[PDB]
């Protein structure tokens, strides 16, 4: 919804307890993922400073997931 | 398993290793003033005789009870992770056991202390009369050093081979294992045990004629086919290029005696810097290479001290 | 007059200086480690010093073997010629009997395994192991190897050899019996089946098992009459002369100990250094020079006089202590009244323990020294738990009552049916009670601190430590318009919003670059109130355990349940006593949040001084 | 739900209800993600002290996973 | 909730469960970061003492997330 | 008052659930990050003597968690 | 609720549902700790008597946890 | 309800259900606790043969928080 | 633990759902505590032949907990 | 008792939920207990290959806490 009054919605509650979940586990797992290339990029700096880039390409890749995850929780909820 | 009780094990008993400033007044220090201060320290509790056999003797029981005895102590996951550190040892006490079968030399005159593979194993193996039952006695511990083993003793009985192929095959086999038991600690130093390999094999078989893509194996992290072929040349220009790894410090550098020295004090800094990670293996990691270390010195001091030798001599080679 | 040596630190210089004028040492003059070079010990002089080291380890090793060490505060004065004399005859008798002892335990040790298969053996083939026609070799079976070895000869060696066995409880000792000239086929067809032959150790293994059984036997009977003796003779000199090697031991030490100080003084490791002389009257001179709350206090005047930094005494700690440790203990019906009897056999005396002695010589599990030391700490329990007794009636103020609660002083049935400190309002106040000291600790570490860097001449310090006590004032403010809503605690809702300016508004007068910090100072404060209000209520809960202990928990409460219940109160006893020695270790928990924290206190994250856990350990 | 005031319809309790699953799930993922190159971080400065800034820059981006499951929930609650 | 002491609506009290999980699970990240760092601070004192510091201003970048956990409970139980 | 009963109410049970995430949640992070530098503590005094006062305040750092937890929610359940 | 001698009623049930997650997690947390210590302990008494108190020190420790969920729990049923 | 209890039905039967979580979860942070240690702890054994008795007191340690959480729920569900 | 009518009844019930909790619980506690310490208990005995009987005593530690839960239960729950 | 809800109303229904969380459970706890013990068995067979015998012997006891909870569920339901 919006924080105005704006919105209503009996079929929209349901809606908020059902995508809690999906924003909630993308953020968890993103984490998990994103802190396993950032102790890989400790041993990358460590083995060769020229491909900082390497940590840099993978280390994009979980941020799609959560970011993915915005997206679908403002069309089911909140789109109004 | 787990790591929770041996970890904390293995904390106190950091408590009793050497620093630094015991090799630095040991230096100053004649034979008869080196066996006063030796006797305070835990090398010191196994001692049983003045003379040259006796140190070495004090030294080795020391390291058996102490460090030889944590595989025993866990069990599983925690103990094949354990385990490849205790390996290299057991690899030692292999070759010379290979060795005193087939060349049919007394069982004497090896290396003996327990790790992985007990004393027992050992003497059932020497007695054993075929070598693929001295195989499989080997076996029982459970390892991938048997695994290792097993392979390049179906291809050949030839002495010098066996030791070659066992050991290429082995680094091979500890990488894969290790690299699935994760820690970013362990993987840090993994490779840097690998480049040192590589280098080092390239070194020991110098200017033997032979293909440099024998003294590559993966595991790497900056060290390549060409660089040992330009080694085994004879060329070092190669050292001087190597640097982002933190064998920068080989660079210029061209001695044999100097290159090596180098590899074992790099090692000995990662190991060291992973006590910022002390849960699971890290610890574990640090205090191998600081007991093994440390040994090394002793020896090294009370050889010095007996005989007399320079003081430069070995002065360098006792710190990093 | 005797010249006499002095160091000390240089931080202390005036303070040490002072102490020493007054003592008996006069005309004491400074000297700087310049001055102090070219005094090194003399090549004769580290001779005494390697020779006095050797006296100490010899004995240490002579008094080992011997028995039991042990180190008095007693020497003995004697030469270096009388110490060497008396260390040689006694070190050389003992060196001599512990060796026949190792020897007379392994032979036990071999003869007590080997007699029984050797005897079996040699029986089976009597008077047949010395002669040069036929050839013997012993070797041990178990049931399931007898078949496959058999077997092995057989077919190696055809049916001209002989098998015989013979048991003994377990498994059966073998021999094989086979011709001259065929002992490498016999050896080898052992050899193939993984059995090997069974020789021992020294001249038995080699001698004809008929001699090797009969000498056997012989060695397990004598063995234990000669131990017996060999470690009577031994036991009998430890007795009559341990004492001997304790007092060479001591005097050895420290005549080590004063030649290590010149050469370290030497070398100009002690940087503030005098020199003074003494007649030779001074030098003794020189050398010389309510219980709870005075008798702990006396002890801790040594600490007084020994300041380290702009710190103030550490002492403030010993009466915060005391309220707080006494109101862990609050029951009256089995956990405050069993504990009574606790305190007593600590400050009297058991022998209900076997590594406890009689305390009263100064005998527990402790090493005998700190055992005496510890009776200072054994008085202090001994008042907790009387004091402790006390505020079990305190606690029996909010249960027993006649009309209030609906719990008599003792009922008829069994004493207590259930508690009646389960009372909503009655639990808030005890805990409110509780809160109250906290806050008074939280303004004393913080004004010490204050202190600390006004006297200490460190600016950075006084700011900071200034500014982080305006948060407590904040904090209870804030809990006020919580605790009394807006009925109370509007009388602080508007200075609670300055309350804030002033955290922040000193601290950043010493910048910081950690400005967000300041939370974990906050965390400071915020645990002080938690701990004093898990004083009581974890304190209070201990009481409720005893319900079930030592109060009705069996049928409806009749005369029955009195001996009943005592089923499940001995097994509660040891589950009690662990939680509630973790509530007693709050005080310490409490203490240490301010001391290590650098409240008016020395410690400030590491630093030489102990902590106050190990101080209060012997007071 | 509501964001200023308590709610106060059982509908308005429901959503509440499941937007605090995403919010909990996050906070707990930034936790994870910061602890592994946390840990090493230190590891960073020791071998190299230039490089210290390296192992931070890698820590701060957990912190936006927090607030991307902040935002929706702070839009989302206001009305049903 | 922010209408709560001794007595409240059905409707609180689901506010109440919802927002609570915010906090807690905030608490919940700051302790797995501690635990990682915190035991990695213990390596580098042991090792050297001056550098008690390093291990501290690491640490004290989790502290934020448990700060960031009552900011949603105390916007969304009732804005200040 | 600040979080009491005497006679509960239908309110109190939901209100009750919310409460009790902050301090389990809370404690379970504390416990956990108690227990790593707990086992590195044995490492610090062991070391040296000189750190044994580092390995105290280490020990006494991960309590301010659950020390929140608690005030959170007497505060939440104890504000009109 | 009540815990005067009993606690029987359908609205104090909820209120027991809701303390009892709290107690759980505070107590599962706990178990790690203490026990790790414990073991720990034992190992140092066994090489050198001169940690044997520190090792005493530090199990006591995790104890405080476990009571506090426990006093949580008592306080909104009732009190104590 | 018990035996010790003589108030049952279906209010003493949702305190009982509610509880029983509690129980249940102190177990289970016993349990994973106590495990780890027993099996290093075997070595314990093995090697200390007159001292062998110390391991058998350090596997106790964690029991004494199930038990004591069984006691607090047999006060709970049953006082007179 | 038995099934009657004087062992039986409504009654029983309310009864027998928490008794029953008591030997759950106990047994979810029992199996990872015990798992650990067997599996590499048993291993001992495979490896060296003389910790049998050591493994044997040292198994009934962790067997206690579900064996106390187990005398709750049968006694609570019988007849009368 | 049994486990309905029309064979005894609400009563019953208690009864039923509360059981289920003591089976549930000790169906957990076994669970994993019998990766454990079957994880470092493998050794034991591969070191003595003929001591199969012992392997499976230690594997089957955890099964035993299962058989415990399952039955006890099944004969107290069983009475009805």
């Amino acid at each position: 919804a919006e924080e105005a009054a704006a919105s209503g919605g009996l079929d929209r509650g349901l809606i908020a307890v059902g995508m809690g979940l999906a924003v909630g586990l993308a953020a968890l797992g993103t984490g998990v993922a994103q802190a396993r290339i950032g102790a890989a990029g400790v041993g990358a700096i460590a083995e060769d400073r020229s491909n900082f880039g390497t940590a840099l390409i993978f280390l994009l890749l979980p941020e799609t997931l959560v970011i993915f995850g915005l997206l679908i929780a403002f069309i089911l909820n909140g789109r109004l | 398993d787990d790591f929770a009780y041996l970890n904390a094990r293995v904390r106190v008993r950091r408590g009793t290793l050497l620093k630094e400033s015991f090799f630095q007044e040991a230096l100053d220090l004649s034979f008869a003033d080196f066996l006063r201060l030796l006797s305070e320290t835990v090398y010191g509790g196994e001692l049983a005789g003045q003379g040259l056999p006796d140190v070495d003797r004090a030294v080795l029981r020391t390291q058996a009870k102490l460090v030889g005895d944590l595989p025993r102590l866990v069990t599983g996951e925690a103990r094949e992770a354990v385990r490849l550190l205790l390996l290299r040892n057991d690899l030692h006490n292999l070759q010379a056991l290979l060795r005193a079968k087939a060349t049919g030399r007394p069982f004497e005159e090896v290396l003996l202390l327990p790790g992985t593979l007990r004393e027992e194993v050992w003497r059932q193996a020497y007695e054993a009369q075929d070598p693929a039952g001295m195989a499989q006695v080997l076996a029982v511990p459970g390892h991938p050093l048997a695994r290792a083993l097993r392979a390049v003793l179906r291809e050949t009985q030839d002495l010098a081979r066996v030791e070659a192929l066992l050991a290429k095959r082995f680094f091979e086999d500890v990488a894969k294992a290790a690299k699935g038991l994760d820690q970013p600690a362990l993987r840090d130093y993994l490779a840097l045990e690998v480049d040192a390999e590589n280098l080092r094999t390239a070194f020991k078989l110098q200017g033997s004629g032979l293909a440099p893509d024998a003294f590559f194996l993966k595991g790497g992290r900056f060290v390549d086919r060409v660089r040992f072929a330009r080694l085994m040349e004879g060329d070092y220009a190669v050292l001087d290029e190597l640097s982002g790894t933190p064998f920068s410090g080989l660079s210029g550098v061209r001695d044999l005696k100097a290159l090596e020295r180098g590899l074992r004090c790099v090692l000995l800094k990662e190991a060291k810097k992973g006590v910022q990670d002390p849960l699971g293996v890290g610890l574990v990691l640090a205090y191998v290479k600081e007991r093994e270390w440390e040994a090394v010195r002793l020896r090294l001091l009370a050889r010095r001290a007996y005989f007399g030798l320079p003081r430069a001599q070995v002065e360098e080679e006792v710190v990093c | 007059m005797e010249k006499l040596v002095l160091a000390g630190p240089k931080g202390r210089a005036k303070e040490l200086l002072q102490s020493l004028q007054q003592a008996g040492v006069v005309h004491l003059e400074t000297l700087r480690p310049e001055a102090l070079s070219a005094y090194q010990l003399s090549p004769e002089e580290r001779a005494e010093l390697r020779r006095w080291e050797a006296v100490s380890a010899g004995a240490e090793h002579t008094l080992s073997l011997l028995g039991l060490e042990a180190e008095p505060a007693r020497p003995f004065p004697e030469g270096l010629e009388a110490a060497e004399k008396a260390l040689s005859p006694i070190q050389a008798h003992a060196e001599g009997l512990t060796r026949q002892k190792q020897e007379l335990e392994e032979e036990l040790a071999l003869a007590q395994a080997y007699l029984e298969p050797l005897e079996r053996l040699a029986a089976l083939a009597h008077g047949l192991d010395k002669s040069p026609f036929l050839r013997v070799i012993p070797f041990l079976l178990t049931e399931k190897e007898l078949p496959l070895v058999e077997e092995a000869l057989r077919k190696a060696l055809e049916d001209r050899y002989l098998l015989a066995h013979e048991a003994y409880a377990g498994g059966v000792p073998a021999l094989v019996v086979v011709h001259r000239k065929e002992v490498d086929q016999a050896k080898a067809a052992l050899s193939r089946a993984g059995v090997a032959e069974l020789r021992l150790p020294g001249a038995l293994g080699e001698l004809p098992l008929s001699e090797a059984a009969r000498r056997l036997k012989e060695r397990a009977e004598a063995a234990p009459r000669e131990l017996s003796e060999v470690r009577q003779h031994l036991a009998k000199l430890a007795r009559e002369s341990a004492s001997t090697l304790q007092s060479l031991w001591t005097r050895a030490q420290d005549e080590v100990a004063r030649l290590k100080a010149l050469e370290e003084l030497a070398s100009g490791r002690f940087g503030f250094a005098l020199l003074g002389y003494v007649p030779v009257k001074a030098k003794p001179k020189v050398e010389e020079a309510n219980p709870p709350w005075v008798k702990p206090f006396e002890l801790l005047v040594s600490f007084l006089n020994t300041p380290k930094y702009g710190t103030f005494d550490p002492t403030p700690v010993v009466p915060i202590f005391f309220p707080f440790w006494f109101g862990m203990i609050v029951g009256d019906i089995g956990y405050a009244l069993l504990f009574y009897l606790v305190g007593r056999w600590l400050s009297g005396y058991v022998k209900r323990n076997e590594p406890l002695v009689i305390d009263l010589f100064a005998l527990k599990l402790k090493p005998p020294v700190l055992a005496k030391l510890v009776y200072i700490l054994n008085w202090m329990v001994f008042w907790t738990v009387v004091w402790g007794l006390i505020y079990g009636e305190f606690f029996g103020t909010f249960l027993e009552h006649l009309g209030v609660f609906g719990t008599p002083e003792h009922p008829g049935l069994i004493p207590i049916l259930i508690h009646r400190i389960d009372t909503a309002k009655t639990a808030n106040l005890l805990i409110l009670l509780s809160v109250a000291f906290g806050v008074v600790m939280v303004f004393a570490g913080l004004i010490l601190r204050a202190y600390l860097g006004l006297k200490h001449r460190h600016m950075a310090h006084f700011w900071e430590g200034v500014g982080y006590l305006g948060g407590l004032l904040g904090i209870l403010a804030l809990a006020a318009s919580y605790l009394g809503n807006l009925q109370a605690g509007w009388l602080s809702a508007l200075m609670y919003l300055g309350f804030g300016v002033f955290l922040l508004s000193v601290v950043m007068s010493s910048i910081w670059l950690m400005i967000p910090e300041i939370f974990t100072q906050a965390g400071h404060i915020l645990s002080h109130i938690r701990i004093y209000a898990v004083g009581a209520a974890g304190g209070i809960l201990a009481g409720l355990l005893t319900d079930v202990g030592f109060a009705m928990a069996e049928r409806l409460g009749l005369i029955g349940v009195l001996l009943g219940i005592v089923v499940a109160g001995v097994l509660h006893l040891l589950i009690l006593l662990l939680t509630t020695l973790g509530h007693m270790l709050q005080p310490i928990r409490l203490i240490w949040v301010e001391f290590f924290t650098k409240f008016g206190f020395y410690e400030e994250n590491g630093r030489p001084y102990r902590p106050f856990k190990s101080v209060r350990e012997t007071q």
